[PDB]
């Protein structure tokens, strides 16, 4: 009819100046420029980074690469959304380039383990190789967007991989079999015969609570309580403490944001902590009435804040005065407390003072809202503080152990590893925490493992397999239950269901994906009762995939 | 048209005790052509072998329960009676077909890469 | 549609058994699956009526 | 759903207990595939880097309707599964 | 007090209920206002509440060298939860 | 010597040779790819102990026929035309805006172009 003629026109003048790279354009196969000149049209007729792959000569406009950046992202952090955002190849990703085709890729729906959020994403892989991640719609987390840490450190697996069990004999690891090292452990374990503190156990960012949970029985088994984290939590015990839920978790989730009014910085860095939030609250800042104080080290923002200081004693005098007052007056206040609390000196001090602030007023903590959260970084303290897998003794931890077994640890130069002690590290990257090691077992890629993580909001998420594990590697947790055969301390799961069944007994929330079970207000606030510098260096070496990533070293 | 020898007609059986019947009959005609098979496709086991091997065929599947599942799994086992007796099936399949066949601890699996 | 377009055996010969015998499959190369970028729009709509109106109500 | 249709379907034993089958959803319709094998899936071959498998489900997709029939489906063989309900 | 601090024995309390529903009403109520006196007196020992939809009440501990003998509360008072949790060591 | 014939160089510092079967190609040493397989690693395989390497295929690499191709100018315009130069049995026209000062390749061929000011200042 005539209304057809209106397709054939748009399609007729932005086909025009158009190049004919079709053949050439990085994402040939899936523009919504071929795909709607077919469908509706007729048949016959500078550089911006060293991660976007610019090409306006294939544009049409729409400035939808200028409209987004003065909305969400606004050195960013978050530039490579504009990747996924322009429909043509006017802007196509520079590390990708010219690898695939959209065809042949195989797509899988996993998560994210860089950060505490845990966003959805689709992973494209192609064989034993993965190629691009794109971020996969999801309202309750993220929402189409994701940092360029994540989609951009996809190449650090292919680079520094651990495929072989590796031994040391002198100072340079070599190529050994599993029999061997699953037997040169337990060899010279039993060479120094650790007592009930003498035994050590670290656990990664990275690692998943299947391991997380499986290391605690054998460990027990031995006999041992020297289990944390490889964080620098001054206090031994966290200051939140693994009791409650409550104490740890984002109580409001991330889909409680964006109804609310005064939110509070606990010494954190948004923008690169949880880019994907920061720009949350940037687009809550520009609409609303929203109000934001910084409370903690200075630093640079997208957005201006109501800024305070950078000392504990600017909160002193915060929650009762006109900073606070605020917080009285809100429906929806937000408290938000960040990873880097518990490593400062004085985390004790923040707990008591803010839950003193939450446990005055009744506007808070409503049937239907809760004002205290926590922003961790890491997607392995959750899961560890869930399960229990933390130490609860200063003397514990001032132990000079002789056993030191390494689970996916790395950031552990502040922790005293004895030097005459018996270092074995079980990871899948060779990085800081892999030169301390004595034997070293291979683990897997996050996308190579179904693994059960939970992010900083509770929700527990797991993933499914995109490949194989590389070389002879298997899965994280399999190796410890191979390991326990070799101690004496044999564990009675023998598939990844029974793994699951013990993380009944643990808790029901873990059995439940994509399920958030909450803390009821009936029982948050009796953990409110227990209460009662920016962590991150450099943003684009923040964890072991990122260290390996050719990628980001194009990032300094 | 003509058919073939050792056909039956393709019938959905609606009683539950005539299959009883019918498929004990077939029991024996395995029995039966016992030495046949031997000769016939020059197996190596004795006569008493196939034998053995047949009752471990019928003794392996007598429980099923449903009917209509009944007359299916009594089709296809004529079928298997008539490709036989008829010596359709070659030599190497015969061979093949009783040469088929304790699991292993989780280290061993784990070792050299289990499944 | 649940039978798998390469099946599930492939035979080969065994110079031991001097027969030409079954085995489990194996692909030196893997069937590649290119449908994954199929179409995502719509191509075909409803079209043009042709019925004869002595068969409408 | 009662009906044990495996012995039917001459299917090999490894499909009903040692292999799992994902019902999803890309956007109106349903889908069925087996999730990948732990070992064995895909290695390269060192002759001339083919992409080799002994996984014989993994070219397999079933393309569905409704969400109650793929499952009623998965019942009828006797298939393990579990659903991954899409996000809105 | 009393029995309040446990032996050496008792390493792990894992407290599980339903935030909703009727069945888990007392032992909310157990764990709100005693936590305090055991938690205080016994610093090393953890308290583990983890919460559900509709589950029953369910409290295990683990004992020395990983092992965990499983006790459930469903159904008890407010006073008889302590009683239970006495017979364990 | 072992060296560089195992890593992707954007030239050579030695002087290839035709007659060293060892090279990636005749008159290439170092490979032009990240990802390719040296030439060196590959023969030393299995199959090459009494098969003879001088009649295997090494064709001319093609990284370097470009190179000693001589830059095309354009005088008086922004705009480069190359449509494959031999006709319609070549690639699809493209259009290269020169507004940048340096030698911008064609999108196939990978001819080069230029502009009448810039002609000095491009060839340094
Ligand atoms: S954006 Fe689409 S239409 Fe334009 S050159 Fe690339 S593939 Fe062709
Ligand atoms: S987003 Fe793409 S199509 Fe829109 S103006 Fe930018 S380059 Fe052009
Ligand atoms: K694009
Ligand atoms: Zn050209």
């Amino acid at each position: 009819p005539k209304i057809k003629k209106a397709r054939e026109g748009v399609t007729e003048m932005l086909l025009e100046n158009h190049p004919l790279d079709c053949p050439v354009c990085d994402q040939g196969g899936e523009c919504d420029l071929q795909e709607q000149s077919l469908r509706y049209g007729s048949d016959r007729g500078k550089a911006i980074g060293p991660l976007i792959k610019t090409s306006m000569n294939r544009c049409i406009h729409c400035t939808r690469c200028v409209r987004f950046l003065n909305d969400v992202a606004g050195n960013s952090e978050l530039s490579a959304n504009v990747i996924d955002l322009c429909p043509v190849g006017a802007l196509t990703s520079k590390p990708y380039a010219f690898r695939a085709r959209p065809w042949e890729l195989k797509r899988t729906e996993t998560i994210d383990v860089h950060d505490a959020l845990g966003s959805n994403v689709r992973v494209d892989t192609r064989g034993i190789e993965v190629m691009r991640v794109l971020p996969r719609l999801n309202d309750e987390i993220n929402e189409e967007w994701i940092s360029d840490k994540t989609r951009f450190a996809c190449d650090g697996l292919k680079t520094q991989r651990l495929t072989k069990p590796l031994i040391r004999q002198g100072n340079t690891f070599v190529d050994a079999t599993w029999e061997e090292a699953l037997a040169t452990i337990a060899e010279g374990f039993q060479k120094v015969q650790p007592k009930e503190n003498e035994i050590k156990a670290i656990v990664g960012s990275l690692t998943d609570l299947e391991s997380i949970v499986a290391l605690k029985d054998l460990v027990n088994k031995l006999g041992s309580e020297n289990v944390s984290t490889d964080g620098d939590a001054t206090t031994v015990p966290p200051a939140h403490g693994a009791d409650f839920r409550s104490n740890y978790i984002f109580n409001s989730t991330i889909d409680n944001i964006e109804e609310a009014d005064q939110i509070l910085l606990v010494g954190t860095n948004p923008r690169h902590e949880a880019a994907v939030l920061n720009a949350r609250i940037r687009k809550v800042w520009l609409r609303s009435d929203l109000e934001v104080h910084h409370v903690g080290e200075e630093f640079d923002s997208t957005f201006e804040l109501n800024h305070l200081g950078s000392d504990v004693n600017a909160l002193a005098k915060a929650l009762t005065g006109e900073v606070g007052k605020k917080l009285s007056e809100a429906s929806k206040p937000l408290i938000i407390i960040g990873s880097g609390v518990t490593e400062t000196q004085d985390a004790e001090a923040v707990y008591a003072t803010v839950a003193k602030f939450v446990t005055s007023n009744a506007n808070i903590v409503t049937p239907e809202w809760n004002g205290f959260n926590l922003l961790h970084r890491e997607a392995s303290r959750v899961g560890a503080l869930d399960v229990g897998f933390t130490t609860q003794s200063p003397e514990v931890a001032n132990t000079k152990a002789k056993f030191i077994y390494l689970l996916g640890a790395d950031e552990i130069v502040n922790k005293d590893i004895p030097k005459d002690a018996f270092v074995v590290y079980q990871g899948h990257h060779g990085d800081l925490g892999a030169s301390f090691a004595d034997v070293i077992l291979p683990g897997s890629a996050y996308t190579e493992k179904t693994a059960t993580y939970v992010n900083t909001e509770g929700r527990v998420q797991s993933t499914r397999a995109a490949t194989n594990p590389p070389g002879v590697a298997r899965e994280d947790w399999m190796i410890i239950r191979a390991l326990s055969e070799y101690l004496g301390a044999t564990l009675p799961y023998d598939n990844l269901y029974e793994m699951r069944s013990r993380l009944a007994d643990v808790a029901p929330h873990l059995l439940r994906h994509e399920v958030v079970e909450p803390v009821s207000e009936g029982i948050a606030k009796v953990g409110f009762q227990s209460l009662v510098k920016n962590p991150i260096e450099n943003f684009y070496f923040t964890d072991v995939i990122s260290k390996s990533s050719p990628t980001m070293a194009k990032c300094v | 048209t003509n058919p073939t020898a050792f056909a039956q007609t393709t019938r959905y059986v609606k009683d539950s005790t005539e299959m009883r019947t019918l498929v004990l009959n077939l029991y024996r005609r395995y029995l039966r052509h016992s030495r046949g098979f031997v000769n016939n496709y020059n197996l190596d086991i004795p006569a008493s072998q196939v034998r053995t091997k047949i009752r471990q065929e019928f003794e392996r599947q007598r429980f099923v329960k449903d009917l209509p599942l009944k007359n299916v799994l009594y089709m296809k086992a004529q079928m298997e009676f008539q490709e036989l007796v008829n010596f359709w099936k070659q030599q190497c399949h015969v061979m093949q077909y009783f040469e088929s066949i304790k699991g292993d601890s989780f280290v061993q699996k784990f070792l050299k890469g289990a499944q | 549609k649940d039978f798998p377009t390469t099946g599930y055996t492939e035979v080969r010969y065994d110079a031991e058994k001097r027969r030409v015998v079954y085995e489990p499959l194996e692909l030196t190369q893997a069937w590649r699956n290119f449908t994954v970028g199929s179409s995502v729009w719509e191509q075909v709509g409803d079209g043009k009526d042709f019925t004869p109106e002595s068969f409408k109500l | 759903t009662d009906l044990a249709k495996e012995l039917v379907s001459g299917a090999p034993k490894e499909l009903i207990t040692e292999r799992v089958a994902r019902i999803y959803q890309e956007t109106e319709t349903w889908k069925i595939d087996w999730d990948i094998l732990n070992k064995g899936n895909r290695w390269e071959n060192d002759l001339m880097g083919y992409q080799s498998s002994s996984d014989y489900m993994q070219g397999t997709i079933l393309k569905f309707d409704t969400r109650e029939g793929a499952i009623r489906f998965a019942k009828g063989q006797g298939w393990d599964y579990y659903i991954q309900e899409p996000k809105v | 007090s009393s029995k309040f601090v446990f032996p050496k024995v008792v390493k792990e309390l894992r407290f599980f209920l339903s935030q909703t529903g009727e069945a888990s009403v007392p032992l909310r109520s157990f764990l709100t206002k005693t936590y305090p006196a055991i938690k205080k007196a016994n610093p090393t020992l953890p308290i583990l509440i983890r919460e559900a939809y509709g589950i029953p009440p369910s409290v295990t501990a683990r004992l020395e060298k990983g092992h965990e003998v499983k006790t459930n509360l469903e159904g008890f008072s407010a006073d008889q939860i302590a009683k239970t949790l006495q017979s364990i060591a | 010597s072992t060296k560089e014939l195992t890593t992707a160089r954007i030239k050579d510092i030695s002087k290839p040779d035709e007659n060293n079967l060892q090279q990636q190609a005749p008159n290439r040493i170092s490979p032009w790819s990240k990802s390719q397989k040296p030439r060196a690693e590959a023969q030393d395989n299995v199959r090459f102990a009494v098969k003879d390497l001088a009649k295997q295929p090494r064709p001319y690499a093609a990284i370097d026929l470009i190179y000693k191709q001589p830059i095309r100018y354009i005088e008086h315009d922004n705009v480069a035309v190359c449509d494959g130069n031999g006709g319609a049995q070549g690639h699809p026209k493209v259009y290269i805006n020169l507004d940048q000062n340096k030698a911008i390749p064609c999108g196939y061929c990978g001819l080069r172009f230029a502009q009448a000011a810039f002609k000095e200042d491009i060839e340094s």
